[PDB]
This record gives structure tokens, sequence and C-alpha cells, in this order.
């Protein structure tokens, strides 16, 4: 180390109501630099209403404040939040969902319950048990410990390939209906991987979200700029279930435990995730996903 | 001012010090071509008792600075709060604390801690001084020394002459009454120029001109002189209990309490016998004016009332020739066309009714880490901001 | 303004281009709002008035209390190039020169001394503190009376009316570029070269009026190069080689260690308030793609760093106080453009020594001339003194070292001292 490094700060202003917080934040926003306030209470004002909601309202409502602030705090933004939470399920909560993005900061706002309900409510005494101990967190990443699963390395190498948007460009065609699918055009950083892949004696196996129907325009497609491919694996006719649950099928029923996957090539996030997340298998992302 | 960083430092000075109220600026009273008063003691009113302000006070206005005294039961520390946020510290801290007993010694300190009271602290030069200097007498003698030398000088002799002479006059006769923007041009500007540079000269009444200047000599000589330190206090705003407890006054009669054996004055002009009782007010303001004061201020009897200004303010028209010029009281009807109270006023009014919310804070915790205080005080400074950029003679 | 004019001399009146006969001797003419007028009370006594309505002189904004058309410098500076402009005109075309009636040249009936009398000037600056004017110092024939506050009363003593005239002239220029009028405080575009030649027509200011009339009455880099060669000429006339420089020495310097340096080798800022930093990224201007190191005893200095980086703008900046957090091994240009003399004595040469230690390209080491110190009105060295600073810690190696002086020269002095040091 030894080098300076700063990341932006989110200040989480935890009490009860008439404790204060909102009259400090609207004099700190106000005379500090670069700073933003996000209220839930606020965010649940633009649907209309007083401050508790219905549980869909409020799961939106958070759905929101998170995006908001990681928004924010991913544009160096420092942000202050006006934390009605006030428990331990929320704080270290809270924290879980924020610490990598910025250093989080506590301040406090206790006061005595005969002075509380005297800034006029509803007679009701909050759970400040003086946990956790409120000390500055700074910045973790956690996640630098990779760990696969345990594939059986008996079974023979092999290598998995999208098709769709991974080694096979779209150029204007339409998403789902992959007739006209022999125009497409080769994503050849990809095709140079599965090239050099069937070098070593790595099986080529290609797993695509095709309709089945589609299948004869795929195979003039890949003899066209001459794949070299092991398996085809393709979604079935009328199924139209999501990605991710007709490969996550696909994968199952066939490559699992019959072959032993080295790694994927995929585009979209959706079936990135599940390849990493739920299979726990190495997939590297060729382009930008988030359809 | 606004620089985050350097308010930031203002306030935190304006905490660490233990200040309870700032103050307002005053807005002169409204005015009244009909009465060709600049600043109207009857409109004034007038627009007191229309807005249901029936119980009203009038002070005599004193020429100081304003200062809001903190006086505390121990004498020796007490402390001054100038016009806006500071401490006053630059004075002897003896001659004041002998000026402050006589205030003191007319109360009773059992169980009260202390006292906010908001004074005059006279005269003039004691924080004045070279702004009287550099601004006022400078203004002054420069005519004093121009008027003189027009009187004792040939010149004005001599442009009447040439006033008469037979070649002149043919000139402002065939330019004034003929017109064309070549009607000849009697020789280079040689005529055209000095006769035109003539007549478009300005005569001044002479003995006018000097009886004005001595006016103005005279409205410097009583406010503008020096300067063993005094007060005059107008209003009690809290008093604080060692008991804890403190007791906001918001009683503008508290004047004849707090020092100010001065005349005070109260009517409850309630339903227009105001108008019938309007000349009296009148002829005693005259008094104060016919004395020797800069004038009156006219306020509600309840100190702080929600939506109304703290005081009209009405300066007597020969104290205005220090602000206006020497020929102030001959440019009336100008210089009245010219003045807009509205916006003054307007400041007049948040900037009482911030300070009656400063006031609530209870002396106790005015601190660092009181960010109602905070707030509000930076409220104030941007008011502050504001009401600085306004005609700055109101 | 009220302002007579004296001499025992019978041709006066002649002198000032002024006909006692013409309308009673009196001499009109609007000013602003307005009207000036010349009066022969008798020879032996001209009397110019200035009258006014208002705002002559003071903008009708500033609510203030206005007296500025009964003493402002400037209306003076109007009269001299409005009544006498003649009398202002220059040492040889003024002395030879016809008169209206013959009686020899100019040289021949201005010779009985003058005295011209201000009632009323104001001088609201540093050169009335008040007692005396500052020029008294340096003119001895200048003679102040105090009135009240900033105002005072001139008499102008003068051998000549020319030699008078030109000095009442120079008073009013010098004491209107310093004096502040209070938020409305203002000078023209053409100011300059209006007056600019009255520094030139009075034969003994002294260098630091011309670069005070520069500094803060020259407001273009296109008039004051119309300016320089008449400044220039006449202090040749006085015995002096003066260059003149539009910038003011800082930033004339930061130019210079700008120019030189370039940006294509990472800094290593050795002094730092900080202003080389941002200097070094005037906008994308010099696309400055290093980074950027400063060091700095001042614990002040340490702090500011930080409150940079918590954060706004110091991305590629990197500060550090013990010189072993310096790890930097590749090349870079370094900086000192104070610090050698701000103060760390000789231990000055442990730090440039240290400097020629590290792998560099490029150095530049700036110090105040000492030499110059006459000119205006923690030690310091003469060049001598600096040259053998450099010599006695560079030496007996292979760098290679280029010397010059940043500002304006005074006979080959500069007031800043500068080295660059190149390694081969
Ligand atoms: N130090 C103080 N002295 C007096 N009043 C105060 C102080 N601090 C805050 N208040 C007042 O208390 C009231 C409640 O404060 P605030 O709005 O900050 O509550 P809060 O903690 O934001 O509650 P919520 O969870 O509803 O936002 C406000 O009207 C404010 O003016
Ligand atoms: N009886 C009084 N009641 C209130 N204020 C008074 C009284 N007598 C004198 N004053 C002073 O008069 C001031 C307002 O009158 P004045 O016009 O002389 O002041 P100012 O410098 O213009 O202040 P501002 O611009 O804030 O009105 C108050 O700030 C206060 O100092
Ligand atoms: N030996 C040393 N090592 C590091 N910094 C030093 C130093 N000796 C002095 N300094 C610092 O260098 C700074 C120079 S101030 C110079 C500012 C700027 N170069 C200008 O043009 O004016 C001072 O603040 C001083 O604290
Ligand atoms: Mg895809
Ligand atoms: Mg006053
Ligand atoms: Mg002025």
């Amino acid at each position: 180390k030894n080098n300076t490094h700063h990341f932006p700060k989110l200040l989480i202003l935890v009490g009860a109501p008439g404790s204060g917080k909102s009259t400090f934040a609207r004099y700190f926003i106000r005379t500090e630099d670069n700073w933003v306030r996000v209220n839930r209470d606020d965010f649940r004002l633009m649907q209309f209403g007083d401050s508790l909601m219905s549980p869909f309202y409020e799961e939106r409502i958070t759905k929101m404040v998170e995006a908001s602030v990681i928004a924010l705090l991913k544009n160096r933004t420092n942000v202050i939040i006006d934390a009605t939470n006030s428990s331990l399920r929320s704080l270290q909560d809270m924290v879980h969902t924020y610490t990598e993005y910025a250093d989080i900061s506590f301040k406090v706002f206790d006061l005595p319950v005969e002075e509380l309900v005297k800034r006029c409510h509803v007679t009701q005494l909050q759970y400040t048990k003086e946990k956790f101990d409120f000390k500055p967190i700074p910045r973790a990443l956690k996640e630098t410990s990779l760990t696969y699963a345990d594939q059986d390395t008996s079974l023979p190498k092999a290598v998995i390939c999208d098709l769709d948007g991974t080694l096979s460009l779209l150029n204007g065609r339409d998403p789902y209906n992959a007739s006209t699918a022999d125009q497409d055009l080769l994503n050849t950083p990809v095709a140079m991987v599965l090239k050099m892949a069937k070098q070593q004696g790595y099986k080529v196996i290609l797993l695509s979200g095709r309709e089945n129907a589609y299948r004869e325009p795929t195979e003039r497609f890949l003899a066209k700029y001459q794949i070299d491919y092991d398996l085809l694996l393709m979604r079935d006719t009328n199924d139209y279930r999501k990605d991710n649950i007709i490969k996550k099928e696909l994968f199952l029923e066939e490559i699992q435990g019959k072959y032993f996957v080295e790694f994927l090539l995929d585009d979209r996030n959706q079936v990135v995730d599940m390849w990493r997340r739920e299979l726990a298998l190495p997939c590297f992302q060729v382009n930008y996903g988030d359809f | 001012m606004e620089d985050k960083t350097l308010i930031k430092k203002r306030i935190d000075w304006f905490c660490k010090n233990k200040i309870n109220a700032f103050s307002p600026t005053i807005s002169p009273a409204p005015k009244s071509v009909e009465r060709n008063e600049i600043e109207s003691l009857y409109e004034g009113i007038l627009w007191f008792v229309l807005n249901g302000v029936k119980e009203i006070v009038i002070e005599k206005k004193y020429m100081g600075s304003y200062c809001d005294i903190y006086l505390h039961r121990r004498l020796e520390d007490t402390y001054l709060v100038s016009r806006n946020g500071y401490k006053i510290n630059h004075l002897d801290q003896e001659q004041c604390l002998r000026a402050l007993q006589g205030l003191h010694d007319r109360f009773s300190w059992d169980g009260v801690e202390l006292r906010i009271i908001q004074s005059e602290l006279m005269p003039w030069s004691i924080l004045g001084k070279g702004l009287i200097n550099n601004e006022f007498s400078a203004y002054y003698i420069s005519h004093e020394i121009h008027a003189e030398y027009l009187v004792q000088s040939s010149l004005y002799e001599k442009l009447q002459k040439i006033q008469q002479e037979p070649a002149y006059l043919s000139f402002v006769a065939d330019a004034k009454v003929l017109s064309a923007k070549e009607l000849k041009d009697k020789y280079p500007m040689h005529i055209i120029r000095q006769y035109q540079s003539i007549r478009d000269f300005k005569f001044l009444d002479l003995p006018h001109y000097q009886q004005n200047i001595q006016l103005f000599k005279r409205q410097l000589d009583i406010f503008g002189k020096e300067a063993a330190p005094f007060f005059k206090p107008f209003n009690i705003l809290k008093e604080v209990y060692t008991d804890g407890r403190e007791h906001f006054v918001n009683d503008n009669l508290s004047f004849q309490q707090i020092n100010d054996d001065d005349f005070l004055h109260y009517q409850f002009t309630d339903r227009e016998d105001f108008e019938a009782k309007y000349p009296q007010i009148r002829a005693w303001v005259d008094q104060v004016n016919q004395s020797d004061e800069e004038g009156v201020v006219i306020k509600p009897r309840t100190a702080f009332l929600p939506g109304m200004p703290p005081a009209f303010k009405v300066r007597n028209n020969d104290y205005l020739t220090l602000v206006y010029g020497v020929d102030f009281e001959d440019r009336l009807q100008e210089q009245i066309a010219k003045r807009n109270i509205k916006g003054k006023l307007r400041c007049s009014i948040n900037d009482w009714a911030i300070n009656a919310k400063l006031l609530a804070i209870p002396y106790s915790e005015l601190g660092e880490e009181n960010y109602e205080l905070k707030n509000l005080v930076l409220d104030r400074i941007l008011g502050e901001e504001i009401e600085n950029q306004l005609d700055s003679r109101l | 303004m009220i302002l007579q004019i004296h001499s025992q001399n019978p041709h006066l009146l002649d002198l000032l281009n002024k006909n006692p006969h013409t309308d009673l001797g009196i001499y009109a003419k609007s000013l602003r709002n307005g009207q000036l007028i010349g009066n022969a009370v008798s020879a032996y006594q001209y009397d110019v008035v200035f009258q006014d309505t208002r705002y002559s002189y003071l903008p009708e904004e500033s609510n203030q209390i206005d007296f500025q058309s009964y003493c402002s410098p400037l209306v003076i500076l109007h009269i001299c190039n409005e009544f006498f402009k003649e009398l202002l005109q220059e040492k040889q075309t003024y002395w030879s020169q016809q008169i209206k009636w013959l009686e020899r040249t100019r040289a021949e009936v201005d010779t009985y001394p003058c005295t011209i009398e201000v009632k009323n000037l104001y001088a609201n600056s540093t050169w009335y503190s008040k007692g005396h004017f500052m020029m008294e110092r340096y003119f001895k024939n200048i003679h102040i009376t105090p009135i009240v506050g900033n105002n005072l009363s001139l008499r102008v003593e003068g051998k000549s009316v020319f030699e008078a005239m030109n000095l009442l002239s120079f008073i009013a220029v010098t004491t209107h570029i310093t004096n502040t009028y209070g938020e409305y405080t203002y000078i023209d575009d053409h100011f300059a070269q209006k007056y600019a030649r009255i520094l030139t027509n009075i034969p003994q200011v002294p260098y630091f009026v011309f670069y005070l009339f520069i500094k803060r009455a020259i407001k273009s880099e296109r008039q004051f190069a119309e300016i320089k060669p008449m400044f220039e000429a006449y202090f040749k006339e006085e015995g002096l080689d003066i260059d003149f420089q539009f910038t003011d020495t800082h930033g004339s310097r930061m130019d210079f260690i700008v120019k030189e340096l370039g940006m294509e080798y990472p800094i290593l800022d050795i002094g730092c308030g900080e202003l080389k930093y941002y200097r070094r990224f005037m906008r994308r201007n010099y696309n400055y793609s290093h980074p950027y190191f400063a060091t700095d005893t001042d614990k002040s200095v340490g702090d500011y760093a930080a409150l940079l980086k918590e954060r706004m703008e110091a991305d590629n900046l990197y500060f550090f106080s013990d010189w072993t957090d310096y790890e930097y091994k590749n090349p870079v240009n370094i900086i000192l453009t104070e610090v050698i003399e701000h103060n760390t004595p000789e231990a000055a040469e442990a730090l440039v020594k240290h400097c020629l230690s590290l792998n560099f390209h490029k150095m530049i080491i700036t110090t105040p001339n000492s030499l110059f110190n006459k000119y205006y009105f923690h030690f310091e060295w003469t060049p001598q003194e600096f040259q053998d600073f450099i010599r006695h810690c560079v030496g007996d190696t292979s760098l290679e070292v280029t010397y010059c002086g940043i500002g304006d020269r005074i006979n080959g002095e500069t007031p800043t001292q500068a080295v660059v040091i190149t390694r081969k």
C-alpha cells in the first residue's frame, strides 16, 4: 500500500421520529459540498400517502431507494440517508447492501421520550438498545474468493457456447424469429475460442435458446462459417419459458454428469447469472447483455 | 455572503459565542405624497391599524449602533452583540460595565440568570467615527469650501455681466427659438461652446446653499460628537432563570421597565378613534423632532405578531439631510417618487419572524450541535445577503 | 473642483493659452453634467472652477452621499487635458515653440516661478496614510494640508509654469490610479495612452510608479505594447536600461516554468500551496497524461492536499511529506519556485542535491534577485551568490546548466532568478 484512495461516503442517520435527523440533514446538505439526501418517506409521497404503505409499495420503495443510492455512490456523490428504519436487522442489512460502494458513517439522534413527543403523533418508543457500536466502516469487497463446483474430472473436457448474440450476432434480425438465421454474422473472437478449443481434446457443445423449429437455418449458419461442434442443444418447440429456465433444464438433462465443463461463453445477463450463481460454473461474458 | 466553508465558520462562531437572537431590518413607514412626507408617521400607524394591530407603542429613535445586551447577574460577565451576529469586544470593558450598572440596578436578580435586552449603544461615533470622518465630514467640508469660494470670488459677478451683453442672448434666442443641427456654426464651437456652457451653468441661491450646508453641519454636530459610551435600552427580549425555565417577554412596553425614563408612548387606537387620535401623536413626534432627535419608531405593542413587521422607523426631514444630500429638503417631490419600501418591509418581516424563532431556542441549548439553531442562522444570513441589496437609505 | 493658479510673471495668461479681454476673461466649456469655468481674476492669477449638477464623477447608482465632483483627482486630470493641453506637450516640443504674439519662444516667457493650488483633493490610499502624501518623498515641491478624512488640499510649486503644471498632472494621475472609490473603482480601456505620457513629462519618477501604472491602468496587452517604448525611452534618458513586461513577475514566472518544462514528463512540485498544480490542467488545453507529485513540510499544505482528495479534483495528485514516501522510479520534471529561501537555509543545498540524485529530465529552481530590491519602496541572494550555490552542488557532474531571469529587466537584473538543469 502506502497509497491514498478514497470512495464516496454514505452517512446513515439513525434514530426515532422527532429526534432531529431531517433537521441536521437540511443544514448539512446546505453547508457541505457534494451531497444528496435520500428519504424513504419522501419516496412514498410520490405514491400518495401517509408514511406506512402496502407491503407491495414498501418493497417497491426499497427497490428505488437502493437503486438511487447505488446510482449516486457510483457517481462519486456522497449520500446522506434518513433511516426511519432503526433496528439491527435493518442496519446490518443496510450495511450489507451498501458497503462495497462507499465508506459508511453513522450519526445517532438520541432524545428522552418526555421531550421526544413534544415535537408537535403516536406514543411509541422504538428499539433503541445501543447495540452494534456505531463505529465507521470503510469500504469492503468480500469476493475474490472464487469457488466453482466439484465436477467429476473423469468425464471428458468440454466447453459450452451460446449462439444468439455470442457466436452469432443478429445484425438486425428479429430476436424471436430465428428463421432468417443463416444470414447472421460471426463474432470471430468467440469463433476463435471454439477453434482452439477443439484443437485440444475439448468437445464443443452449442447450447441455444432458439426454438428447435429453427434448427435447420442454424446448422446452415454453422457449416457456412465452418464451425466444428459436437452437440447442438435447442429449446423445445412451443416452449417459450425464460432463457435460463430452458437452458438450465437443457444443461441438467444433457451436458450434466456426461461432460466436464471447462467454461461457458454467453451474452445476456439473466443467463450468465444462472450459470455462475446457480450452477457454480465458470462462464465468460462475451459482450454486454442486459436484454 | 456565500462561501459554504466560511459561512460555516461564521455560524460556528455564532454558536460557540452563545447568541440567542439576531436582529431585523427596520423599514421606513410607508410614504404619503398627499402629506409630502417621504416616510409617514400617519401611514405607518394606519398600516398597523388596518392589519389588526390596534395596540401600539412609539419610542424615540436613538442615533447610535444596534446592541443586544446579554445582561448576566454577574455584571462582569455580560456581553454585547452587534447589529448582525457578532460579539462586540473592542471597547473599554470598564467604561462599558460602568454604563451598564445603570440598567443592571433596575432589576432584581433573584433566580434570574440573564436578561437579553436590545438597546442602542451610544453615541454614534463609538463605532462610527471615521464613517463620520471619511464620509460625512468630508462631504460637508467639500460643499462648505465650494460655497465659500462662490461667495468670495468674482465668478458669479462676471457670469451675470456676460449674460447681459448683446452678443450673448442673440445666441440664446436664435438657437432656442430656431432649430437646426447646423444653424451655421459661429466659429469652431468658439462661441457655440462658450455661450452654451454659460447659461447651462447652475447658479445657486448662495445664502440658501449656505443655510442648507449649515443644516447638514448642524445635524452632524448633534449626532456626530464624541463619545463617553452609554446605552439606551428599548425592549426586553427574554429573561432566563437559574431555575432552568425562560420567559419570552414579547411586550414592547417593557421599555419603561428597562431604563428609558424617556417618554415612551402608548395608544390603544381601537376602531379608528385613531384619526381622531392621530393629531396628538403627530404633535408629540414633532416635539421629538423639534428636540434634537433622529425621529421616532412605531411598533405594535406585542413585539412579535405573526406576519407583522417589527417596526416602522420615521426619521425627520432635517436628519434625512444627512442621508440624502444638502438639497434633500428641496428635492422632496423627486426623492419621494423615487422611494419604495416594499421588500425592505418584506425582509423586515421575515427577519423579525426568524428572530422570534431564534429566541425560541432556550439559552441552555445554544451550542454547535443544535441544528435548528444552525439552519435558523443560515436562514437569517441568506436574508442578510438579500436585504443588503436594497436602497440603503432605508 | 476648484483650482487657482498664481505667478508674478506678467505673461501668465498668455502661457495658459487664454485671452483676458475675451468675455471678461472667462473661458467656458461643458465637462460632464457639467461646466468648467476658467477665470482671469487678473494676470498673476487664473481660477478654474468645476460646477456640476449631479453624478459627474460618481455613478448615480451608488446610493452614496456623493462629493467626488468636488475633489476627485480625475477632475484635475480633465482640466489639464482640456484647458491646459499644450502646457502638457513635451520637453523639446514645448520649450522650443512660437507664441501667439512672439516675445521669443516659450523658453523666454515661461521662466517665472509658478504656484498652483487645489482647494480640495481626495486620496483614499496607502499613499496618504495620514500626515503625509507618498509622492512628497520623491518630489520636494509638493505641499499637503489635511482637511478631514481622506481629503486634503494641494499646493504645487514650480520654477516654470510648465514645471508646475506638469507636476499637478503627475499628482492627479498617480493619486487616481492609487485610490479606491469603493465598488465603483474603475478605469476605462482608453485610460492608458490618454495619460500614460504624464509619467514621462516630469523628470524623476521612480521605476515603481511606472510598474504600478502598468499593472493597474493598462488594460490590454495590445495597448501595453504601444506605451512600452515611450516608457523605456524615458528611462534611457534618465540613465537606465529597462525592459518592462505586462505580465507580473509571478505568473510571468509560472508562464516560464510551464513553457520550459512542457507536458511530456510527470511533475514533481516541491514547494506547493497547490497553484502550480491547477495550472497544469488548464482545461484539456494541456492534455496532461501523467500523475502529479507534490511535497511540503507545511502541515497546512499537507491537509489541503487531502481536502482535495475527499474529494474534489485531485485524481492524479500524489502528495507526500516524508521523502521516502516518494517511490516513483521513472523520469520526472521537477520544480522549486520559491521554497529554497522561503526558508530552510543551506539545507537548501541538501534539498537540491537530493533532487539531482532523483531520475529527472529537467529541473527549475527560482529565488528573488536581491539586486532588484533597490527598485521597490529568509535570506536573499545576488546572482553571484546564487550562481555560486548552483555551482557547488551541481558541480563536477555532466549536468547542463542554463540561467535566465524572469520579470521586468533593469540593467540585466530581473526580480527573479532561475536555473534549468538538464540531465544529458
Ligand atoms: N435542537 C432542537 N431544538 C428544538 N427543536 C428541534 C431541534 N431539532 C429539531 N427540532 C424540531 O423537531 C421537529 C422534528 O425534527 P425532524 O424533522 O428532524 O424529525 P425527524 O427525525 O426527521 O423525524 P422523521 O423520521 O419524521 O423525518 C422539527 O419541527 C424541528 O424543527
Ligand atoms: N426605539 C428603538 N427601537 C428599535 N430600534 C431602534 C430604536 N431606536 C434606535 N433604533 C435603531 O434603529 C435602527 C434602524 O434605524 P436606522 O435607520 O438608524 O438603522 P440602519 O443602520 O439603517 O439599520 P437597518 O438598515 O437594519 O434598518 C435599528 O437597527 C436600531 O439600531
Ligand atoms: N525543505 C523543504 N522541503 C519541502 N518543502 C519545503 C521545504 N522548505 C520550504 N518548503 C515549503 O515550500 C513552500 C514554498 S511557498 C511557494 C509557493 C509557490 N511556489 C509560489 O510561487 O509562491 C512553503 O510553504 C514551505 O513550507
Ligand atoms: Mg444470447
Ligand atoms: Mg441608527
Ligand atoms: Mg467615495
